[PDB]
């Protein structure tokens, strides 16, 4: 049909732009946050691909969880993932970030991003390299490419 | 044994006030400034092509983990529970028990991905090489529970980069 | 016709203002041992675009405003203020030929100040309040010195005709009288427009924070539209141009290339310093771009006169 | 035995000190210069 | 009238532009919201200085008001007299602000 054909290239349209131009909020908690600099870092260089370096949380389109989330910070986590504007992504980048980690049992940990905010990459490493986090932004991008929004609309 | 960082009086004569007066008034440390600059913009850039130009990695190399083989086919781990015991985030979890020709074998296996630490000391404690940290760090995940692999992930991550893994024990085994 | 060239002014614009943010994250790029965007596009050709289409289908933040009025009126005064400053400019015609170009330009960027007084006040965040008093502050101190500057170098010219500033410029460029001039005037419009080492709007919020995607965006796009703007005014105030009137590309060709080579200078100091503290820029103009300015326009008045070089009314 | 060693004579010298070069005219000659710029324009 | 025209087009492509920016994503049936700054609720306090270097811009602002015909002026047959006035006027802006530095009025946004 037209419309069907439409609306598969609108989303094919917005999500390369969406892919394309993807912002992150870097929460540097820990050790995971020297990693995401190296990503940032002259070998990497996120910014050739679009991701800028440190957009304000306001214009970010996704929350790189970038270290160990503690009991005492998960509310201010929260609130920086309550305010950024729609469609906002999480990257979970590490162990601390994905399941507790090397804290995992700890009293003042909590035990992995994903009881806080939902999780879309989960990035594994005692910090993931540079180059795997990196990986792990390019998956992003990839499970962007393949979002149906607007054929779902028309076939509701 | 120690020096002064600045401690340098500066000289009062008029060539000198006159050099420093120059420096106020024409800026010249700032266009010393904007020439480093200038220079990094002509020198060719230190960025790699990722994906398809790679990061420089060891054979030492601490990535995702991977349960070997002997070269019959028989699996390298004989259940000794060394890698838990050591582990220090108490990512391992193994059970075991004699199977049906009697060896001692596990049947449960697992690595809990999100609270490992990478630091190899299961690699390090295993008494026969069962237990690596491979090469792939390109592994990552679209939910949690895809990080917590079981015996049966890790026999296949052996089998898938056993190739790669017997090249890098074979280079790094002398070390150890 | 005269809105065909209207739309050929303002278009132009809004392309040179889309793609400048690629020439700036490139060469930000290269002078930081980095590339710039090269995926998007071929060379990143299709950063701007791709960002733009971002940026209008981006969740609307949707803040609760002190004033619903003023916060639809501050970007739309931006814009309007960033798109009628081109139109005195001579490159080699202006689009409206006008005697009093140059105070006009005065005129409609000391006007600029209110969309970011309007934004500040129609936002709900004090902090936001206080860095667009701050930055109201900043930028009408530098617009003394643009005024004063500004003054002294038309005491050369005769009148404030923008179109005769390329013929008082056609034996030496006027940056060899009014090299002073012309370095505090640079450094004055790089903290007109919120420029790095001035962007204290990003130094640890900013005026404009409020806003969603799309009108951030807008103003954005009008304070590169002030970028480009201010050095192409600043390109035809000091490095005027070889203008041959029945070639007039000549002109245009040799302005464009002065023009975008301050604008990457722009790009490139914003690539060299740190930033200023607030009252070092404040130090910088009261105490030391102002008694300079002040004496210099009193040399370019009293300089005419005593080498009877007067330039004619008309 | 194989182990990662220096060579035998060891190592080059590696320079450690600071060394900003030390470019540019004189102080009289810069303003001697932009000077010089205003009479040009002036005349 | 070619400058009114040009004008009312600057400013509607700018309303046009606006008008786009705040209703094309409101057309998206995103999500509700709830959403329950550095100060809390504390009312902000008062700067003399920032109101001091406003008033020190209006003034200098009225001077250089004053400054703004020299281009013209210096056209003029009573040049000794022009000159005069003109070197005046300047120099009572720089006794302007020879007096706001001493009285320190030039102090902590210097
Ligand atoms: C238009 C095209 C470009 C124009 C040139 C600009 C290109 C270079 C730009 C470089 C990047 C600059 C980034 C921002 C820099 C901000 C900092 C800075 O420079 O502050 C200004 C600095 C401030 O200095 P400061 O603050 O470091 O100095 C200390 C001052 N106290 C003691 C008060 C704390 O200098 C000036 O204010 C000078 C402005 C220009 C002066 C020009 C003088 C010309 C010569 C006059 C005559 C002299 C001889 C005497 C009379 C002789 C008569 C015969
Ligand atoms: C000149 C500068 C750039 C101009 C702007 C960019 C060019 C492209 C503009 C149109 C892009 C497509 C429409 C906007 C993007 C929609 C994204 C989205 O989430 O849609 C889901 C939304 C809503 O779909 P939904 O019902 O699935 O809602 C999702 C949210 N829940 C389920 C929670 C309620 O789709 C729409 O609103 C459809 C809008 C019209 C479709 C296109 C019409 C023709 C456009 C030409
Ligand atoms: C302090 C003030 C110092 C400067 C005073 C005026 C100097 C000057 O050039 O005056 C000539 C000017 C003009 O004189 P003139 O010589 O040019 O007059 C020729 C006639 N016209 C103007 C038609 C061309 O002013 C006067 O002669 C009278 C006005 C000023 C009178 C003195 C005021 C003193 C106030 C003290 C308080
Ligand atoms: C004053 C001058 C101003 C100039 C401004 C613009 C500057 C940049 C110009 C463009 C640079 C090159 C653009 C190339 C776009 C990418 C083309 C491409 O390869 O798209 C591939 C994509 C999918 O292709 P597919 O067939 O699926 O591939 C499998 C093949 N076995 O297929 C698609 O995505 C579909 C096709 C998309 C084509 C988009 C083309 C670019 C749009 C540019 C707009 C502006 C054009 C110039 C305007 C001013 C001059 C008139
Ligand atoms: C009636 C039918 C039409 C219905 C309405 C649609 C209108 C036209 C919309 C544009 C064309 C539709 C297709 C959009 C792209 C789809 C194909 C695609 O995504 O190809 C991917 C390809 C790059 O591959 P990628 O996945 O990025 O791989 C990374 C590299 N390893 O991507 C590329 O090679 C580049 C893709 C560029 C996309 C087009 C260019 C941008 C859009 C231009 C027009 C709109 C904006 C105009 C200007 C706005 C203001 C600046
Ligand atoms: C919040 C409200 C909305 C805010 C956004 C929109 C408003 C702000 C941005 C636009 C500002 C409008 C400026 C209009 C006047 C500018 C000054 C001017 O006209 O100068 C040009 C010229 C003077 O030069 P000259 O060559 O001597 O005169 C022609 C003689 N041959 O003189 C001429 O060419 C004269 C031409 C005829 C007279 C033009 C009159 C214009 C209409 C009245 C003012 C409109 C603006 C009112 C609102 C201001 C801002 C609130
Ligand atoms: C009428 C609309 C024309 C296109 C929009 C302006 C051109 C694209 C600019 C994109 C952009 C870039 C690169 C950007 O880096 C940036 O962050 C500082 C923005 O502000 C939110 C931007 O708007
Ligand atoms: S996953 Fe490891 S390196 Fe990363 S922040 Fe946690 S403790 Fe530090
Ligand atoms: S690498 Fe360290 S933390 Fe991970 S399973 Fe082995 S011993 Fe445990
Ligand atoms: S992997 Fe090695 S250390 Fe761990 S139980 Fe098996 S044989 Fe023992």
């Amino acid at each position: 049909s037209r419309g069907e054909y439409v609306v598969a290239k609108l989303d094919d349209l917005i999500n390369w732009a969406r892919r394309s131009s993807l912002w992150p909020m870097t929460f540097g908690l820990a050790c995971c946050a020297v990693e995401m600099m190296h990503m940032a870092a002259p070998r990497y260089d996120m910014d050739r691909f679009g991701v800028v370096f440190r957009a304000s949380p306001r214009q970010s389109d996704v929350m790189i969880v970038a270290g160990t989330l503690t009991n005492k910070m998960a509310p201010a986590l929260r609130k920086v993932y309550d305010q950024m504007p729609e469609p906002r992504y999480v990257v979970s980048m590490g162990s601390c970030a994905n399941g507790g980690g090397y804290y995992h049992y700890s009293y003042s940990v909590v035990r992995g991003c994903d009881r806080i905010v939902p999780v879309d990459i989960y990035v594994p490493g005692c910090p993931p390299t540079a180059e795997a986090l990196l990986y792990g932004i390019l998956q992003l991008q990839k499970k962007i490419k393949r979002e149906k929004r607007l054929r779902i609309w028309y076939r509701r | 044994t120690y020096k002064y960082v600045n401690l340098r009086e500066p000289s009062m004569d008029m060539k000198s006030v006159t050099d420093r007066a120059a420096q106020t008034l024409l800026w010249t440390e700032l266009i010393r400034g904007l020439g480093m600059t200038l220079s990094y913009l002509f020198r060719e850039p230190a960025t790699i092509n990722y994906p398809f130009e790679k990061g420089p990695l060891s054979p030492r190399f601490r990535g995702e983990h991977a349960l070997r083989r002997y070269p019959s086919g028989e699996e390298r781990c004989i259940a000794c529970k060394l890698c838990e015991a050591v582990c220090p985030a108490q990512a391992i979890t193994i059970e075991a028990e004699p199977r049906a020709d009697g060896s001692r074998r596990t049947t449960r296996y697992d690595i809990d991905m999100t609270k490992c630490i990478y630091c190899g000391f299961c690699q390090e404690a295993c008494p026969v090489d069962a237990i690596v940290e491979g090469p792939n760090f390109e592994f990552s995940t679209e939910t949690h529970e895809e990080l917590l692999y079981n015996k049966e992930k890790l026999l296949n991550n052996g089998d898938k980069w056993e190739a790669e893994i017997a090249a890098n024990i074979q280079a790094d085994y002398l070390y150890r | 016709m005269f809105m065909i060239n209207v739309l050929t002014l303002i278009i132009p614009i809004l392309l040179a203002v889309a793609f400048l943010t690629l020439v700036e994250r490139k060469v930000l790029g290269y002078m930081q041992f980095r590339k710039g965007p090269n995926v998007v596009g071929p060379y990143g050709l299709l950063q701007p675009i791709a960002d733009a289409i971002k940026l209008f289908i981006k969740e609307p933040l949707r803040p609760a405003t002190s004033s619903i009025s003023m916060f639809i009126l501050a970007p739309i005064l931006a814009l309007t203020l960033a798109l009628t400053m081109w139109i005195p400019l001579p490159m080699p015609y202006p689009l409206i030929n006008m005697n009093l170009g140059v105070l006009f330009m005065l005129a409609m960027s000391s006007l600029a100040v209110y969309s970011i007084l309007w934004s500040g006040w129609a936002s709900n965040s004090k902090y936001a309040l206080i860095g667009a008093l701050r930055a109201v502050a900043q930028t009408i101190s530098y617009e003394v010195t643009l005024a004063i500057i500004l003054l002294s170098v038309l005491l050369m010219n005769g009148s404030f005709t923008l179109s005769t500033l390329i013929i008082t410029q056609e034996q030496v460029w006027l940056i060899f009288p009014a090299w002073p001039l012309a370095m505090m005037w640079f450094i004055s419009t790089l903290a007109e427009t919120n420029r790095a080492p001035f962007d204290l709007t990003e130094g640890e919020s900013g005026f404009n924070v409020e806003y969603a995607a799309g009108p951030f965006a807008l103003f954005f796009m009008a304070e590169y539209a002030n970028i480009i703007m201010m050095n192409i005014f600043t390109t035809t105030l000091f490095l005027g141009a070889f203008h041959n009137p029945y070639m007039p590309e000549l002109y245009t060709i040799n302005f464009t290339i002065k023009s975008l080579l301050l604008s990457i200078t722009f790009l490139w100091i914003r690539a060299s310093y740190p930033r200023f503290r607030y009252d070092q820029l404040m130090h910088l103009l009261w105490k030391n771009f102002l008694p300079l300015t002040l004496a210099l326009c009193m040399w370019h008045v009293s300089l005419p006169i005593l080498l009877s070089s007067i330039p004619p009314q008309t | 035995v194989k182990q990662d060693m220096p060579p035998v004579g060891g190592y080059g010298p590696i320079d450690y000190k600071r060394n900003l070069p030390r470019r540019g005219l004189s102080g009289y000659s810069m303003f001697a210069v932009g000077i010089g710029a205003l009479l040009f324009g002036y005349w | 009238m070619n400058l009114m025209i040009t004008l009312l087009t600057n400013f509607t492509l700018a309303t046009l532009l606006v008008t786009i920016a705040f209703w094309l994503p409101q057309l998206n049936v995103y999500s509700e919201k709830t959403s329950p700054d550095p100060m809390g609720s504390a009312r902000l306090p008062f700067s003399m200085k920032f109101f001091l270097v406003a008033i020190t811009f209006l003034l200098f602002d009225l001077e250089i008001a004053l400054l703004l015909p020299l281009p013209w002026a210096s056209q003029t047959t009573n040049l000794n007299t022009m000159l005069t006035m003109a070197l005046l006027l300047i120099f009572l802006l720089a006794v302007s602000l020879a007096y706001e530095w001493t009285q320190k009025g030039l102090e902590w946004t210097e």
